[PDB]
RNA sequence: UUGGCGGAAAGGCCUUGGGUGCUUGCUGGCGAAUUGCAAUGUCAUUUUGCGUGGGGAUAAAUCAUUUGUAUACGACUUAGA
RNA sequence: CCCUGAAAAUGGAUGGCGCUCAAGCGUGUUACCUAUACUCUACCGUCAGGGUUGAUAUGAUGCCCUGACGAGUAGGCAGGCGUGGAGGUCAGUGACGAAGCCUAGACCGUAAGGUCGGGUCGAACGGCCUCUAGUGCAGAUCUUGGUGGUAGUAGCAAAUA
RNA sequence: GAAUACUGCCAGCUGGGACUGAGGACUGCGACGUAAGUCAAGGAUGCUGGCAUAAUGGUUAUAUGCCGCCCGUCUUGAAAC
RNA sequence: GAAAUUGUUGAAAGGGAAGGGCAUUUGAUCAGACAUGGUGUUUUGUA
């Protein structure tokens, strides 16, 4: 339905979002995921830190350089979870994976575009209230990501600029709604209301 | 106007397959808009064209067409089964494809 | 035929690392080049547009001797000689043009469409 | 110009080749059955080559027919060609490979007079 | 799959069309197979089966 | 001899086919096609154009016209499986369509020798069109916006689901 | 064309002024056929070459020689109008 | 149900990703996916049961109708393909080119194989009915002969120059 | 005093879709008809268009999806370290 | 004057083998049918 779909990753569950997105890429939809530092994983922070340490133990014994690579950024953690669900070793899998780019924060190509959510992977819609969850940025900076604060500063600046945008947009739409209400109850308005618009 | 589309867009998903054996004679098509077999029953018997391009001009055109039709619904989510004169080349998994509205019955 | 030979700086001209100076091969090849240039001037060629158009080397029958190895054994000691041939030609101009006619087949719908375009525009 | 026939169907148009004829040069690709005790081809495992069997047999109304619709009949001279005088719509002549050109012109002339189809009217012809 | 109660594709085990290449014997079995097919007498069927028999199954009388 | 002989030759006489039992009953059209219906042409040269349906012909085809003054579609025949019968209805009583039949549209088939290397209309056809369309447009002028509706083309926009759309 | 803003991967967003074209906001006039009952019925963007005619600028690297802070050979570090 | 009890050696496996009002556990209801299995149809073969010497034209081991059946090592049987030589026949092919060889060119047969076109070549060879055998190769650390990768590699360094 | 659910029946009507068209003078069982005859009754016909050529197709190379362990032998068991 | 094996030219593919099966795309290459008897003589060489 869309050329590129921009997904705001905030408040989403990692596995459910990855299983949605992998099927979208295999069907041929182009997906870009922004704000990867705000993904959520169900479970305690200590459980997921222990899980990452169990993953971090695994390496090739005779040469650590050819072993499993333990990527530390939240976007690369999401990429790992998604590459697990795409059959990446085939040409179809590579062609699917080249339709995806995942970012921490919202870069300047995508800060002026529209962000969507996936309601079947949202934490507030999936988890029972009371279950504990993690933040992927906190887990990733606990296991070695170096750029948690610069992303926070850039996101603060971007949010200030976006609020400055939204004030003007709200004023303009209030003018347009006022003019539409005053130009209603004419004959064309009543004919459109009879016809359903 | 600015739009001239008289077909419905669809995606070529895969072949008919088991877990480890595929069957290229039957293709699986996701028609956009339909999400149930009862709505997919409208599209049975409709013609499908896969339209692609080539470098070498054959009979006045560089655009080649592969024709087929919808035969039955597939699953619970509005995917349909489609058969073509020559089977789809399997590099078109995820490629766009056109479902026309003829043969009509409305 | 370059495995386990030494590496050198003079392969940078050809983008390789492994290069050598086969003096005997150069002597034989340049003798054949001189003979071909002599044949070309005898035939009456320009002697300034000549480039080596063809050259090939393949194997002559081997010449065998013997080698004496430990615990009283015999092995072979064989020379691998060469047959060499080469052809020098004048560098000519551009080869040809004016390709095939490519007769076209159009349906009635295509012909009507082209006629409609020719009518509808100028 | 042939007799009407049903649509000719080949159940297996691909040539049956011997296992590992692609692998070794000493193994020719004429078909031999694998009689080995562990042979995957003999045991008919999935993904291996198929074997010739009687189920691939051509239709008896369609068997031995050329795509033109005739059966090939080898001829060597005019007397062999004349046997197909009353059976032109079912048989088509084929000149044998060892016939000279000055006889081939005679056989082609007589076949054109009798209305007989020749399947190789271009062998040893000079132009 | 069929649970077969018998041997599939087995021959009847009774000799027809005798193994000899005698042309006069073949003419005789042609005459008597016509007679056994159409005269509806048991004698013709009996002598037609007796014409197929081998030498040790035809002792001298 | 190269090949010996066949011991038996097959007979060259062609047999006759058996006596068939496939009679021709007439076509039973679908219920939404009544004469005077506005159709949408799904395929063809005039695809996406809205025309009016006049008469069911002999070879199961539908006689349609634009009218030619409105959208430039002449008197024509179309296939019933390649149109959409919209609910918009005009009355075509007062039009004498019994003149047209299957022999009225003849192509005058071309020989194999006449090949168009690089590259007209019947006067009987053009005043027949002029007779019928002036009777149609008088019925068109009664309800508003039909001339504009028939002049405009049909196309599917983003978000149009044809299994949910009513025509 | 005037003025800004945007460095996370800015390469885009906003704005001033005039020109020019269209306007289906409303009412008219002319054209369309024959692609013959359908045939994607061809309208997109990606790279390169060759021509025009209009600007723009007039280098280095390697081999060879040399060095020994380097070195199995390559490689490295130096020097040489 | 969960937890403690619960310690092994390369890094690690509910198949993996991952999953927490589950994508876990117990249970129930529907819809859906697909085996060479089942149903129907076509075709091939096998087996069985039948029909059909009438004239014309052939083949009665022929033609035709009906039904069922088809896995397979060791092994048995049947019908065929191919090779050297022999009797007969085609008053067979051939220096206007036999045999052989090459050919991601064509045709026929389920297959063993057969046929044709092109190139090369230079003197004999083939179809059919029969007879005969020193008659069909991927293997035997097979025999003889030829040729590779290894590989321009190991190396060509004792006896003062 | 009713309705509806549930289950079951109809030799009730009717719409859409897919695959197949074997056989080749006639013979049979039937149906509608007073009759001539007709029919969906022992297997597909009717109408129309385009092309008439590498377009369909065959072969071959490559690409893609899924599958595919090295043969022969002894062995209860071989891809076997 | 075969094959193993090799050189040149041409075409093609190549991210820790290669080769194969089913299916189709793409490129290259290729066979067959295309007259037919026919009302007919709009006809020349008049049949
Ligand atoms: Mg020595
Ligand atoms: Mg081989």
């Amino acid at each position: 339905v869309e050329p590129v779909v921009v997904i705001d990753g905030k408040g989403h569950l990692v596995g459910r979002l990855a299983s949605v997105v992998a099927k979208q890429l295999l069907n041929g939809q182009k997906i870009v995921v922004v704000r990867a530092e705000e993904l959520n994983i169900s479970g305690e922070f200590f459980r997921n830190k222990l899980k990452y340490h169990d993953f971090l133990r695994k390496a090739t014994a005779f040469n650590k350089t050819r072993g499993p690579f333990h990527f530390r950024a939240p976007s690369r953690i999401f990429y790992k979870a998604l590459r697990g669900m795409v059959s990446h070793k085939t040409a179809r899998g590579k062609a699917a994976l080249e339709r995806l780019k995942v970012f921490e924060g919202i870069p300047p190509p995508y800060d002026k575009k529209k962000r969507v959510v996936v309601p079947q992977a949202l934490r507030v819609l999936r988890l029972k209230p009371g279950r504990k969850y993690t933040t992927l940025g906190k887990l990733s900076t606990s296991v070695g990501w170096k750029y948690e604060d610069v992303v926070a500063k850039l996101e603060a600046k971007r949010k200030v600029s976006s609020a400055e945008y939204y004030a003007k947009k709200r004023a303009f739409t209030k003018k347009v709604a006022s003019a539409n209400a005053t130009a209603a109850e004419s004959d064309v308005a009543k004919q459109l209301a009879a016809l359903g618009y | 106007a600015e739009s001239h589309r008289l077909y419905v867009k669809g995606k070529h998903l895969s072949y008919q397959r088991s877990k480890r054996v595929n069957n290229p004679n039957v293709s699986l098509i996701k028609i956009e808009g339909v999400a149930t077999p009862q709505d997919a029953q409208f599209y049975l018997g409709k013609r499908i064209a896969y339209v692609y391009r080539a470098s070498k001009e054959v009979r006045g055109s560089k655009i080649r067409v592969m024709w087929g039709k919808v035969t039955r619904t597939h699953g619970n989510s509005g995917v349909v089964r489609a058969t073509f004169r020559n089977n789809l080349p399997a590099k078109t998994f995820g490629a766009s494809v056109r479902i026309f509205l003829y043969p009509s019955n409305i | 035929f370059n495995s386990s030979i030494g590496r050198t700086a003079q392969g940078k001209e050809f983008g390789v690392t492994k290069a050598r100076w086969p003096a005997k091969s150069v002597k034989f090849v340049q003798g054949l080049l001189q003979n071909a240039a002599a044949n070309a001037e005898a035939k009456g060629l320009d002697a300034t547009k000549l480039y080596v158009s063809h050259i090939q080397v393949n194997q002559a029958p081997k010449q065998r001797r013997r080698t004496y190895r430990a615990h009283g054994r015999i092995n072979k000691y064989e020379s691998s000689p060469s047959h060499i041939e080469l052809v020098v030609t004048e560098k000519e101009e551009a080869v040809a043009k004016a390709a095939e006619k490519k007769v076209v087949r159009l349906t009635s719908r295509q012909r009507g469409r082209i006629a409609a375009q020719k009518r509808i525009a100028a | 110009a042939s007799l009407p026939h049903p649509k000719i169907v080949k159940k297996h148009t691909k040539k049956f080749k011997r296992h590992h004829s692609d692998r070794y040069h000493r193994v020719a690709e004429n078909w031999r059955k694998q009689k080995g005790i562990d042979s995957v081809v003999r045991r008919r495992f999935r993904g291996n080559i198929s074997q010739p069997k009687i189920g691939y047999g051509s239709n008896k109304k369609t068997k031995f027919l050329s795509p033109s619709g005739h059966k090939t009949f080898l001829v060597a001279n005019v007397k062999d060609l004349e046997t197909l005088t009353m059976h032109t719509k079912t048989y088509a002549a084929e000149i044998a490979h060892n016939i000279s050109a000055k006889n081939r012109v005679v056989i082609l002339a007589r076949a054109k007079a009798l209305g007989i189809k020749v399947t190789n009217p271009k062998g040893r012809l000079a132009l | 799959g069929i649970d077969h109660t018998s041997k599939q594709h087995k021959r009847s085990g009774h000799r027809t069309a005798p193994k000899s290449d005698n042309v006069y014997l073949k003419l005789l079995v042609k005459l008597y197979t016509f007679l056994a097919r159409r005269t509806d007498a048991p004698f013709n069927k009996v002598v037609l089966k007796a014409l197929f028999l081998s030498k040790i199954n035809r002792p001298p009388v | 001899t190269a090949q010996q002989a066949p011991k038996w030759y097959p007979s060259e006489d062609v047999a006759a086919p058996k006596k068939t039992r496939k009679a021709v009953r007439p076509q039973k059209l679908r219920a939404s096609l009544v004469p005077g219906t506005v159709l949408i042409l799904l395929a063809g040269r005039f695809r996406g154009k809205r025309v009016v349906y006049l008469k069911h012909l002999e070879d199961n085809t539908l006689l349609v016209t634009g009218p030619f003054k409105v959208n430039g579609v002449p008197l024509r025949r179309v296939n019933a499986r390649y149109v959409i019968a919209t609910s918009t209805k005009v009355s075509v009583e007062g039009v004498n369509v019994e003149k047209f039949n299957v022999e009225y549209f003849a192509k005058e088939k071309l020989t194999k020798k006449e090949k168009k290397e690089a590259n007209e209309i019947k006067t009987e056809r053009v005043e027949d069109q002029k007779v019928v369309d002036k009777a149609l447009l008088a019925e068109i002028k009664k309800t508003p916006l039909l001339k504009q509706y028939l002049s405009a083309s049909f196309s599917l926009k983003n978000g149009d689901k044809p299994h949910l759309l009513k025509f």
